[PDB]
Protein backbone atom coordinates (compact mmCIF):
# COMPACT_ATOMS: atom_id res chain seq x y z
CA UNK A 1 0.00 0.00 0.00
CA UNK A 2 0.98 3.64 -0.62
CA UNK A 3 0.18 6.34 1.94
CA UNK A 4 -0.22 10.06 1.26
CA UNK A 5 0.89 12.69 3.78
CA UNK A 6 -0.76 16.08 4.30
CA UNK A 7 0.73 18.86 6.44
CA UNK A 8 -1.04 21.80 8.10
CA UNK A 9 1.38 24.55 9.08
CA UNK A 10 -0.75 26.43 11.62
CA UNK A 11 -1.61 23.45 13.83
CA UNK A 12 1.61 21.48 13.16
CA UNK A 13 -0.44 18.35 12.40
CA UNK A 14 0.63 15.81 9.76
CA UNK A 15 -2.15 13.61 8.38
CA UNK A 16 -1.55 10.21 6.78
CA UNK A 17 -4.19 9.09 4.28
CA UNK A 18 -4.76 6.48 1.61
CA UNK A 19 -3.87 7.17 -2.01
CA UNK A 20 -7.47 8.01 -2.92
CA UNK A 21 -8.31 10.02 0.19
CA UNK A 22 -7.91 13.77 0.52
CA UNK A 23 -8.53 16.64 2.94
CA UNK A 24 -9.92 20.17 2.56
CA UNK A 25 -8.57 21.75 5.75
CA UNK A 26 -5.95 23.90 4.02
CA UNK A 27 -3.30 21.19 4.29
CA UNK A 28 -0.57 20.83 1.67
CA UNK A 29 0.45 17.46 0.21
CA UNK A 30 4.15 16.80 0.83
CA UNK A 31 4.68 13.33 -0.61
CA UNK A 32 3.96 9.61 -0.50
CA UNK A 33 5.74 6.48 0.71
CA UNK A 34 5.34 2.71 0.98
CA UNK A 35 4.47 1.52 4.48
CA UNK A 36 5.98 -2.02 4.34
CA UNK A 37 8.89 -0.34 2.49
CA UNK A 38 9.33 -3.62 0.54
CA UNK A 39 13.01 -3.96 1.56
CA UNK A 40 13.11 -3.70 5.37
CA UNK A 41 9.54 -4.48 6.48
CA UNK A 42 10.40 -4.75 10.17
CA UNK A 43 13.03 -2.02 10.46
CA UNK A 44 10.98 1.12 9.67
CA UNK A 45 7.49 2.41 10.50
CA UNK A 46 5.20 5.34 9.68
CA UNK A 47 7.08 7.84 11.83
CA UNK A 48 10.37 7.43 9.96
CA UNK A 49 8.69 7.79 6.57
CA UNK A 50 6.85 10.93 7.64
CA UNK A 51 10.08 12.41 9.01
CA UNK A 52 11.94 11.64 5.78
CA UNK A 53 9.19 13.25 3.70
CA UNK A 54 9.04 16.35 5.90
CA UNK A 55 12.83 16.77 5.84
CA UNK A 56 12.70 18.03 2.26
CA UNK A 57 10.04 20.74 2.49
CA UNK A 58 10.61 24.27 3.77
CA UNK A 59 9.38 25.65 7.09
CA UNK A 60 8.10 28.98 5.74
CA UNK A 61 6.07 27.38 2.93
CA UNK A 62 5.51 23.59 3.10
CA UNK A 63 4.84 23.53 -0.65
CA UNK A 64 8.40 24.53 -1.58
CA UNK A 65 11.75 22.88 -0.89
CA UNK A 66 14.80 24.10 1.01
CA UNK A 67 18.28 23.17 2.23
CA UNK A 68 19.27 22.01 5.71
CA UNK A 69 18.82 25.05 8.01
CA UNK A 70 15.42 25.85 6.50
CA UNK A 71 13.73 22.44 6.64
CA UNK A 72 11.10 21.08 9.00
CA UNK A 73 13.45 19.14 11.27
CA UNK A 74 11.82 19.47 14.72
CA UNK A 75 9.50 16.49 15.18
CA UNK A 76 8.76 17.16 18.86
CA UNK A 77 6.08 19.75 18.08
CA UNK A 78 4.68 17.85 15.09
CA UNK A 79 1.84 15.42 15.81
CA UNK A 80 1.01 12.63 13.35
CA UNK A 81 -2.66 11.74 12.82
CA UNK A 82 -3.66 8.44 11.19
CA UNK A 83 -6.71 8.21 8.94
CA UNK A 84 -5.63 5.30 6.72
CA UNK A 85 -6.86 1.72 6.84
CA UNK A 86 -5.39 -0.09 9.87
CA UNK A 87 -2.88 -2.87 9.25
CA UNK A 88 -3.16 -6.26 10.92
CA UNK A 89 -0.51 -7.21 13.48
CA UNK A 90 0.58 -10.81 14.14
CA UNK A 91 0.64 -11.30 17.90
CA UNK A 92 1.79 -14.92 17.73
CA UNK A 93 3.19 -16.88 14.78
CA UNK A 94 3.00 -20.61 14.19
CA UNK A 95 6.10 -22.62 15.17
CA UNK A 96 8.36 -23.26 12.20
CA UNK A 97 8.73 -27.03 12.68
CA UNK A 98 6.43 -29.41 14.57
CA UNK A 99 7.60 -33.00 15.03
CA UNK A 100 5.38 -35.93 16.00
CA UNK A 101 5.10 -39.69 15.60
CA UNK A 102 2.15 -41.34 13.85
CA UNK A 103 -1.01 -41.80 15.88
CA UNK A 104 -0.74 -38.54 17.84
CA UNK A 105 -2.68 -35.27 17.93
CA UNK A 106 -1.14 -31.96 16.82
CA UNK A 107 -2.52 -28.48 17.47
CA UNK A 108 -1.77 -25.13 15.81
CA UNK A 109 -2.67 -21.75 17.30
CA UNK A 110 -2.22 -18.33 15.68
CA UNK A 111 -3.03 -14.96 17.28
CA UNK A 112 -4.05 -11.97 15.15
CA UNK A 113 -5.24 -8.57 16.38
CA UNK A 114 -6.02 -5.19 14.87
CA UNK A 115 -7.98 -4.14 11.83
CA UNK A 116 -11.77 -4.08 11.70
CA UNK A 117 -13.86 -6.80 13.33
CA UNK A 118 -14.89 -9.51 12.63
CA UNK A 119 -11.90 -11.61 11.59
CA UNK A 120 -12.13 -14.66 9.31
CA UNK A 121 -9.68 -17.58 9.27
CA UNK A 122 -8.89 -20.01 6.44
CA UNK A 123 -6.49 -22.95 6.68
CA UNK A 124 -4.64 -24.50 3.73
CA UNK A 125 -2.44 -27.59 3.40
CA UNK A 126 0.41 -28.43 1.02
CA UNK A 127 1.89 -31.90 0.60
CA UNK A 128 5.57 -32.81 0.56
CA UNK A 129 5.33 -34.40 -2.89
CA UNK A 130 6.77 -32.21 -5.64
CA UNK A 131 4.16 -30.24 -7.55
CA UNK A 132 1.70 -30.02 -4.66
CA UNK A 133 -0.30 -26.80 -4.31
CA UNK A 134 -2.09 -25.18 -1.40
CA UNK A 135 -5.55 -26.73 -1.03
CA UNK A 136 -8.11 -25.53 1.50
CA UNK A 137 -8.90 -27.68 4.52
CA UNK A 138 -12.55 -28.70 4.30
CA UNK A 139 -14.57 -26.89 6.96
CA UNK A 140 -17.37 -29.46 7.03
CA UNK A 141 -15.12 -32.41 7.86
CA UNK A 142 -12.97 -30.40 10.30
CA UNK A 143 -14.93 -27.78 12.30
CA UNK A 144 -11.67 -26.33 13.65
CA UNK A 145 -10.65 -25.17 10.16
CA UNK A 146 -12.83 -22.07 10.46
CA UNK A 147 -11.41 -21.06 13.84
CA UNK A 148 -7.92 -19.94 14.81
CA UNK A 149 -7.05 -23.27 16.45
CA UNK A 150 -6.67 -26.25 14.11
CA UNK A 151 -6.65 -29.75 15.63
CA UNK A 152 -5.87 -32.86 13.57
CA UNK A 153 -6.49 -36.31 15.04
CA UNK A 154 -4.52 -39.49 14.36
CA UNK A 155 -1.92 -38.09 11.99
CA UNK A 156 -0.36 -40.48 9.47
CA UNK A 157 2.36 -40.33 6.82
CA UNK A 158 0.01 -38.49 4.45
CA UNK A 159 -0.62 -35.76 7.03
CA UNK A 160 2.97 -34.51 6.68
CA UNK A 161 3.31 -31.20 4.89
CA UNK A 162 3.16 -27.45 5.32
CA UNK A 163 0.15 -25.71 6.87
CA UNK A 164 -0.86 -22.07 6.37
CA UNK A 165 -3.51 -19.83 7.96
CA UNK A 166 -5.02 -16.82 6.17
CA UNK A 167 -6.77 -13.99 8.03
CA UNK A 168 -9.11 -11.54 6.29
CA UNK A 169 -11.35 -8.69 7.46
CA UNK A 170 -14.17 -6.61 6.03
CA UNK A 171 -11.68 -4.03 4.76
CA UNK A 172 -9.61 -6.72 3.03
CA UNK A 173 -6.32 -6.69 4.94
CA UNK A 174 -4.61 -10.09 4.77
CA UNK A 175 -1.72 -11.65 6.70
CA UNK A 176 -0.57 -15.26 6.70
CA UNK A 177 1.63 -17.64 8.69
CA UNK A 178 3.12 -21.02 7.80
CA UNK A 179 4.25 -24.11 9.70
CA UNK A 180 5.83 -27.46 8.87
CA UNK A 181 4.76 -30.86 10.21
CA UNK A 182 7.15 -33.83 10.22
CA UNK A 183 5.78 -37.33 10.85
CA UNK A 184 8.06 -40.32 11.42
CA UNK A 185 6.89 -43.83 10.57
CA UNK A 186 8.27 -47.04 12.06
CA UNK A 187 8.15 -49.07 8.83
CA UNK A 188 8.34 -47.02 5.61
CA UNK A 189 6.10 -48.31 2.81
CA UNK A 190 7.85 -49.56 -0.31
CA UNK A 191 8.10 -47.20 -3.27
CA UNK A 192 5.52 -47.81 -6.00
CA UNK A 193 6.18 -45.06 -8.57
CA UNK A 194 8.10 -41.82 -9.05
CA UNK A 195 6.80 -38.50 -10.42
CA UNK A 196 8.54 -35.25 -11.35
CA UNK A 197 8.16 -31.47 -11.06
CA UNK A 198 9.00 -28.62 -13.22
CA UNK A 199 7.02 -30.74 -15.56
CA UNK A 200 8.41 -33.86 -17.25
CA UNK A 201 6.82 -32.27 -20.32
CA UNK A 202 9.31 -29.84 -21.96
CA UNK A 203 11.04 -29.13 -18.57
CA UNK A 204 12.12 -25.45 -18.75
CA UNK A 205 12.55 -24.27 -22.34
CA UNK A 206 15.43 -21.81 -22.76
CA UNK A 207 16.76 -20.55 -26.08
CA UNK A 208 20.18 -19.84 -24.56
CA UNK A 209 22.45 -22.89 -24.53
CA UNK A 210 24.19 -21.74 -21.35
CA UNK A 211 20.95 -21.83 -19.34
CA UNK A 212 20.52 -25.05 -17.38
CA UNK A 213 17.22 -26.58 -16.34
CA UNK A 214 16.56 -27.96 -12.85
CA UNK A 215 14.61 -31.17 -12.20
CA UNK A 216 13.28 -32.65 -8.95
CA UNK A 217 11.87 -36.09 -8.14
CA UNK A 218 9.69 -37.62 -5.43
CA UNK A 219 7.83 -40.87 -4.75
CA UNK A 220 4.03 -40.96 -4.64
CA UNK A 221 3.62 -43.31 -1.62
CA UNK A 222 3.68 -41.14 1.48
CA UNK A 223 6.58 -41.84 3.82
CA UNK A 224 8.46 -43.96 1.28
CA UNK A 225 12.23 -43.60 1.12
CA UNK A 226 13.76 -42.96 -2.31
CA UNK A 227 17.24 -44.28 -3.01
CA UNK A 228 20.07 -42.43 -4.70
CA UNK A 229 19.07 -41.65 -8.27
CA UNK A 230 21.14 -42.45 -11.35
CA UNK A 231 20.68 -41.18 -14.89
CA UNK A 232 20.96 -43.02 -18.20
CA UNK A 233 22.22 -40.86 -21.06
CA UNK A 234 20.13 -41.40 -24.18
CA UNK A 235 20.77 -41.17 -27.88
CA UNK A 236 21.08 -37.43 -28.59
CA UNK A 237 23.82 -36.04 -26.36
CA UNK A 238 24.37 -33.25 -28.87
CA UNK A 239 20.79 -32.07 -28.35
CA UNK A 240 21.18 -31.89 -24.57
CA UNK A 241 23.52 -33.04 -21.80
CA UNK A 242 22.23 -34.27 -18.44
CA UNK A 243 24.20 -34.44 -15.19
CA UNK A 244 22.79 -35.50 -11.81
CA UNK A 245 23.95 -34.42 -8.34
CA UNK A 246 22.06 -36.28 -5.65
CA UNK A 247 18.36 -36.05 -6.40
CA UNK A 248 18.78 -32.81 -8.36
CA UNK A 249 19.16 -33.26 -12.12
CA UNK A 250 20.46 -30.48 -14.38
CA UNK A 251 20.13 -30.41 -18.18
CA UNK A 252 22.09 -28.13 -20.51
CA UNK A 253 20.76 -28.00 -24.10
CA UNK A 254 23.68 -27.86 -26.52
CA UNK A 255 21.45 -28.01 -29.61
CA UNK A 256 17.84 -27.07 -30.37
CA UNK A 257 16.39 -30.57 -30.42
CA UNK A 258 13.92 -32.54 -28.36
CA UNK A 259 15.20 -35.50 -26.34
CA UNK A 260 14.05 -37.94 -23.66
CA UNK A 261 15.96 -38.88 -20.50
CA UNK A 262 15.34 -41.81 -18.14
CA UNK A 263 16.34 -41.55 -14.47
CA UNK A 264 16.15 -44.61 -12.21
CA UNK A 265 16.80 -45.57 -8.60
CA UNK A 266 17.57 -49.16 -9.64
CA UNK A 267 13.96 -50.42 -9.53
CA UNK A 268 11.70 -47.74 -11.07
CA UNK A 269 12.33 -45.38 -13.98
CA UNK A 270 11.09 -41.88 -14.79
CA UNK A 271 10.37 -40.75 -18.36
CA UNK A 272 10.97 -37.01 -18.77
CA UNK A 273 10.47 -35.13 -22.05
CA UNK A 274 12.93 -32.33 -22.88
CA UNK A 275 11.95 -29.61 -25.37
CA UNK A 276 14.53 -27.17 -26.75
CA UNK A 277 13.58 -24.20 -28.94
CA UNK A 278 16.05 -21.99 -30.79
CA UNK B 1 9.52 -61.89 23.21
CA UNK B 2 11.95 -58.96 22.92
CA UNK B 3 14.10 -59.57 26.01
CA UNK B 4 17.86 -59.17 25.41
CA UNK B 5 19.48 -62.51 26.19
CA UNK B 6 23.00 -63.87 25.75
CA UNK B 7 24.29 -67.40 25.34
CA UNK B 8 27.73 -68.54 26.42
CA UNK B 9 29.06 -67.97 22.89
CA UNK B 10 28.13 -64.31 22.66
CA UNK B 11 28.56 -62.98 19.14
CA UNK B 12 26.47 -60.30 17.42
CA UNK B 13 23.01 -60.86 18.92
CA UNK B 14 21.95 -57.42 20.18
CA UNK B 15 22.25 -53.93 18.74
CA UNK B 16 20.62 -50.58 19.48
CA UNK B 17 20.68 -47.01 18.23
CA UNK B 18 19.93 -43.49 19.40
CA UNK B 19 18.40 -40.27 18.08
CA UNK B 20 18.32 -36.58 19.02
CA UNK B 21 15.86 -33.73 18.44
CA UNK B 22 16.35 -29.97 18.12
CA UNK B 23 14.38 -26.98 19.43
CA UNK B 24 14.56 -23.24 18.83
CA UNK B 25 13.40 -19.83 20.00
CA UNK B 26 13.57 -16.16 19.06
CA UNK B 27 13.98 -12.73 20.68
CA UNK B 28 11.93 -9.53 20.40
CA UNK B 29 12.30 -5.91 21.51
CA UNK B 30 10.10 -3.61 23.63
CA UNK B 31 10.28 -0.15 25.17
CA UNK B 32 8.57 3.09 26.15
CA UNK B 33 9.46 6.54 27.46
CA UNK B 34 8.16 9.84 28.85
CA UNK B 35 9.13 13.52 28.73
CA UNK B 36 9.14 16.39 31.23
CA UNK B 37 10.14 20.04 31.49
CA UNK B 38 12.47 21.64 34.02
CA UNK B 39 9.85 23.82 35.73
CA UNK B 40 7.63 20.79 36.37
CA UNK B 41 10.46 19.30 38.43
CA UNK B 42 11.81 22.48 40.03
CA UNK B 43 8.50 24.05 41.10
CA UNK B 44 6.50 20.95 42.06
CA UNK B 45 5.53 20.44 45.69
CA UNK B 46 6.70 16.81 45.66
CA UNK B 47 10.44 16.61 46.28
CA UNK B 48 10.93 13.03 45.09
CA UNK B 49 8.80 12.95 41.94
CA UNK B 50 11.55 11.41 39.79
CA UNK B 51 11.93 8.42 42.11
CA UNK B 52 8.19 7.71 41.97
CA UNK B 53 8.10 8.01 38.18
CA UNK B 54 11.08 5.69 37.70
CA UNK B 55 9.61 3.12 40.08
CA UNK B 56 6.29 3.21 38.21
CA UNK B 57 8.10 2.70 34.89
CA UNK B 58 9.98 -0.31 36.25
CA UNK B 59 6.81 -1.86 37.69
CA UNK B 60 4.99 -1.39 34.39
CA UNK B 61 7.85 -3.01 32.50
CA UNK B 62 7.82 -6.06 34.78
CA UNK B 63 4.04 -6.40 34.48
CA UNK B 64 4.20 -6.20 30.67
CA UNK B 65 6.92 -8.87 30.61
CA UNK B 66 4.81 -11.18 32.77
CA UNK B 67 1.74 -10.68 30.57
CA UNK B 68 3.69 -11.45 27.39
CA UNK B 69 5.12 -14.60 28.96
CA UNK B 70 1.65 -15.76 30.01
CA UNK B 71 0.17 -15.23 26.55
CA UNK B 72 3.11 -17.02 24.92
CA UNK B 73 2.61 -19.98 27.26
CA UNK B 74 -1.10 -20.06 26.43
CA UNK B 75 -0.43 -19.98 22.68
CA UNK B 76 1.93 -22.97 22.84
CA UNK B 77 -0.25 -25.50 24.69
CA UNK B 78 0.42 -29.06 23.57
CA UNK B 79 -3.11 -30.43 24.06
CA UNK B 80 -6.39 -28.49 24.03
CA UNK B 81 -9.64 -29.77 25.55
CA UNK B 82 -13.08 -28.22 25.07
CA UNK B 83 -15.67 -28.59 27.82
CA UNK B 84 -19.03 -30.09 26.99
CA UNK B 85 -19.97 -31.13 23.47
CA UNK B 86 -18.10 -28.22 21.85
CA UNK B 87 -15.61 -29.15 19.12
CA UNK B 88 -14.16 -25.71 18.31
CA UNK B 89 -13.92 -22.16 19.62
CA UNK B 90 -16.92 -21.05 17.55
CA UNK B 91 -18.89 -24.04 18.85
CA UNK B 92 -18.32 -23.19 22.54
CA UNK B 93 -21.62 -21.84 23.87
CA UNK B 94 -23.33 -21.31 27.21
CA UNK B 95 -26.92 -21.82 26.04
CA UNK B 96 -28.66 -25.06 25.14
CA UNK B 97 -29.12 -28.55 26.49
CA UNK B 98 -25.39 -28.97 27.17
CA UNK B 99 -23.51 -25.83 28.25
CA UNK B 100 -19.75 -25.82 27.74
CA UNK C 1 27.05 -48.52 12.23
CA UNK C 2 26.62 -44.91 13.30
CA UNK C 3 27.90 -43.09 10.20
CA UNK C 4 28.56 -39.39 9.70
CA UNK C 5 27.41 -39.59 6.04
CA UNK C 6 27.31 -36.04 4.59
CA UNK C 7 24.93 -33.49 6.16
CA UNK C 8 25.32 -31.43 3.00
CA UNK C 9 23.70 -32.79 -0.21
CA UNK C 10 20.59 -33.99 1.65
CA UNK C 11 22.07 -36.99 3.46
CA UNK C 12 21.92 -37.06 7.25
CA UNK C 13 24.05 -38.56 9.98
CA UNK C 14 22.54 -41.70 11.47
CA UNK C 15 22.21 -40.32 15.01
CA UNK C 16 20.34 -37.29 13.66
CA UNK C 17 16.61 -37.87 13.47
CA UNK C 18 14.09 -36.64 10.94
CA UNK C 19 13.67 -33.32 12.75
CA UNK C 20 17.23 -32.58 13.86
CA UNK C 21 20.30 -31.50 11.89
CA UNK C 22 23.94 -30.73 12.58
CA UNK C 23 24.50 -27.42 14.36
CA UNK C 24 28.02 -26.80 13.02
CA UNK C 25 28.83 -27.81 9.44
CA UNK C 26 31.81 -25.50 8.80
CA UNK C 27 34.59 -23.61 10.57
CA UNK C 28 34.93 -19.83 10.37
CA UNK C 29 38.54 -18.69 10.14
CA UNK C 30 37.87 -15.20 11.60
CA UNK C 31 40.77 -13.71 9.59
CA UNK C 32 39.57 -11.48 6.77
CA UNK C 33 41.13 -10.81 3.38
CA UNK C 34 41.89 -7.10 2.98
CA UNK C 35 43.07 -5.01 0.02
CA UNK C 36 45.90 -2.52 0.41
CA UNK C 37 45.34 1.11 -0.53
CA UNK C 38 46.30 2.33 -4.00
CA UNK C 39 49.54 4.19 -4.60
CA UNK C 40 49.70 7.93 -5.32
CA UNK C 41 52.16 9.54 -7.74
CA UNK C 42 50.98 13.10 -8.40
CA UNK C 43 50.53 14.06 -4.74
CA UNK C 44 54.25 13.91 -3.73
CA UNK C 45 55.05 16.22 -6.65
CA UNK C 46 53.07 19.20 -5.35
CA UNK C 47 54.55 21.91 -3.14
CA UNK C 48 52.43 23.28 -0.30
CA UNK C 49 51.70 27.01 0.08
CA UNK C 50 50.32 28.17 3.42
CA UNK C 51 46.96 29.95 3.41
CA UNK D 1 29.62 14.56 -12.19
CA UNK D 2 29.90 12.34 -9.09
CA UNK D 3 32.11 14.23 -6.66
CA UNK D 4 31.54 14.67 -2.91
CA UNK D 5 30.80 18.38 -2.65
CA UNK D 6 29.87 20.32 0.48
CA UNK D 7 28.48 23.78 1.14
CA UNK D 8 28.85 25.83 4.31
CA UNK D 9 25.59 24.39 5.68
CA UNK D 10 26.03 20.66 5.16
CA UNK D 11 23.50 18.11 6.35
CA UNK D 12 22.85 14.64 4.90
CA UNK D 13 24.65 15.25 1.61
CA UNK D 14 26.81 12.25 0.65
CA UNK D 15 26.35 8.65 1.79
CA UNK D 16 28.28 5.45 1.12
CA UNK D 17 28.08 1.73 1.83
CA UNK D 18 30.10 -1.47 1.91
CA UNK D 19 29.96 -5.16 1.01
CA UNK D 20 31.72 -8.44 1.83
CA UNK D 21 32.22 -11.82 0.12
CA UNK D 22 32.76 -15.38 1.37
CA UNK D 23 34.83 -18.37 0.20
CA UNK D 24 35.15 -22.04 1.16
CA UNK D 25 37.13 -25.27 0.93
CA UNK D 26 36.90 -28.93 1.87
CA UNK D 27 38.85 -32.01 3.00
CA UNK D 28 39.21 -35.57 1.64
CA UNK D 29 40.75 -38.88 2.72
CA UNK D 30 43.13 -41.38 1.08
CA UNK D 31 44.94 -44.60 1.92
CA UNK D 32 46.29 -47.97 0.81
CA UNK D 33 47.86 -51.08 2.36
CA UNK D 34 49.57 -54.41 1.64
CA UNK D 35 49.86 -57.86 3.23
CA UNK D 36 52.39 -60.68 3.71
CA UNK D 37 53.01 -63.93 5.60
CA UNK D 38 55.70 -64.95 8.07
CA UNK D 39 57.15 -67.75 5.93
CA UNK D 40 57.70 -65.26 3.10
CA UNK D 41 59.92 -63.20 5.40
CA UNK D 42 61.67 -66.09 7.14
CA UNK D 43 62.58 -68.25 4.14
CA UNK D 44 63.22 -65.51 1.57
CA UNK D 45 66.56 -65.32 -0.21
CA UNK D 46 66.96 -61.57 0.41
CA UNK D 47 67.42 -60.13 3.88
CA UNK D 48 65.90 -56.73 4.52
CA UNK D 49 62.82 -57.09 2.31
CA UNK D 50 60.69 -55.11 4.78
Amino acid sequence: PVLKVMFHKDTNVATVLDASGSLSDGSVEVGTFHHPDETYPDSVTIYHGVRDLLYKRSAKDPSQTASYPNNIINMQVISIDMKATPRLILGTALPRVISTIEGKDVTWHVDVAGGKAPLTYKWQFKANTVGAAFADIDSGENPTAKTATLINHAVTAESAGTYKVIVTDANGTTIESSSLLVVGVQEPPEVASIVAYPSPLALSVADDITDGKTVKFSSLPAGSLIGTLSIKTQPDSGKATAEISGNVLTVKPVAAGDTTVVVTNGTKEVTVTVNVTE
Amino acid sequence: SKLPLLTENGGRVNRVGFTRIAREGSIHKFGFFYEFTQESIDFDSDDGLMEHLSRELMNGATQITEAVLQKDLLAAAGTVLYAGAATSDATITGEGSTPS
Amino acid sequence: MLNYNAPTDGQKSSIDGANSDQMQTFFWLKKAIITARKEQYFMPLASVTNM
